[PDB]
């Protein structure tokens, strides 16, 4: 269903168990970092 | 701000310093799919709709 949900069945088809983990809390923290940092050059790359 | 979800994630795993018991390209295949990609990308849209307001 939601994109994280999606993510982490991937991450854990690849990664080990606790790798996977780490990859996700990563990716969302850089995931919420580049939310705050948005331009609206960066919006209108979409 | 990445557009690809496996961009994000390869840079998350490096960041991270975690190596895909796969292979990184089986890893960046899966997440090109179009529907996880797309899935990544409608979230991403509602996101910044939520930074807007």
């Amino acid at each position: 269903p939601q994109v994280w949900q999606l993510i982490s069945k991937v991450l854990a088809r690849h990664f080990s168990a606790a790798d996977a983990s780490r990859v996700l809390e990563q990716l969302q923290r850089d995931y919420e970092r580049s939310l705050s940092r948005l331009t609206l050059d960066d919006i209108e790359r979409l | 701000m990445q557009l690809l979800l496996s961009e994000a994630v390869s840079r998350a795993a490096k960041a991270a310093g975690a190596r895909p018991l796969t292979s990184p390209e089986s890893l960046s295949r899966d997440l090109e799919a179009p529907e996880v990609q797309e899935s990544y990308r409608q979230q991403l849209r509602s996101d910044i709709q939520k930074r807007l307001q």
